[PDB]
């Protein structure tokens, strides 16, 4: 019954907030804003730094293609933005149950699509017609 | 004769763990493929040791 | 773990082993 | 030479910021602050909500152990804090 432990979970008096999709909603769009503002704030920093590297320029140093350097750098903040987005999306929809003592990996994977154990409709069994594998299977999936 | 019976015996004699068991056949390179497998497995929360 | 405990031990992700009187590592009953 | 492709890369005129550890430093401790402030902000929200659930309480409903409910919930914000920490740590050191 090793497989039993994909339903391992110690549940406190109250269900983890995370099981509730709306809480994850909050926290997600919370970080989405938090991210949107970082986005601008970085345009600033990378703006000052543009002009800031012009004044540290010797005449023996090669000129800066602002058009080039500025491109790559915005594009990058854009990427890094999206990156950060999907990443928070990850931590609040996909992987929020990752190693949580208070969420069985079964719960987790299910809840992330807005489902509970009650939505689990069909179980396909190994059920190999052997005496013991069929007791056991039922027993495991049942305890689960 | 099964490649994973070795692994099994390890668990039936020492580690009585309900952890994962991904056992690889990468011919001459299994030992590295193994490292890779354990690596990924660990970084996905499946196991810590 | 004694067989009695097994299902429980499997299902509770906190359950851990305590050293005992005979030096032995066991789960707690 | 399948193994050659663990060195695949198209490099723009300039190296990705991320190759530079200090940039990752900034961004990390940037999110560390960003996280620290979330931490308090959540103590607030979970504070208002404590009192907010007292006023939605019928007398046929079971009483709330504030000590209990409050415990689990702070402990949780603590966890979720650390969680968020290591997670940003992940995206800026390990898996960038």
């Amino acid at each position: 019954q090793g497989v039993l432990t994909t339903a391992r979970e110690k549940s406190g008096n109250f269900p983890s907030p995370l099981l509730d999709i709306k809480y994850r909603r909050r926290q997600l769009e919370l970080r989405r804003q938090q991210i949107k503002q970082w986005k601008e704030s970085e345009y600033l920093y990378l703006q000052e730094e543009v002009a800031a590297i012009k004044s540290q320029r010797s005449e023996e140093d090669g000129p800066f293609d602002e058009t080039a350097y500025l491109r790559e750098r915005t594009e990058h903040i854009e990427r890094e933005a999206r990156r950060q987005e999907a990443e928070a999306q990850t931590s609040f929809g996909n992987e929020f149950w990752r190693r949580d003592s208070r969420i069985a990996p079964l719960r987790g994977a299910l809840a992330t699509w807005g489902l509970t154990i009650d939505d689990l409709g069909v179980a396909s069994f190994h059920g190999t017609s052997t005496v013991a594998n069929d007791k056991n299977e039922s027993d495991v999936i049942c305890q689960q | 004769s099964f490649v994973n019976t070795m692994a099994a015996w390890v668990n039936m004699l020492l580690l009585s763990s309900t952890g994962p068991i991904k056992t690889p056949v990468g011919a001459c390179a299994t030992a590295v493929e193994s490292l890779d497998v354990g690596y990924d497995t660990i970084m996905q929360g499946k196991a810590r040791v | 773990y004694e067989d009695r405990i097994q299902s429980k031990v499997f299902l509770n992700p906190q359950s851990r082993v305590t050293q005992e009187s005979n030096g032995e590592l066991k789960f707690p009953a």
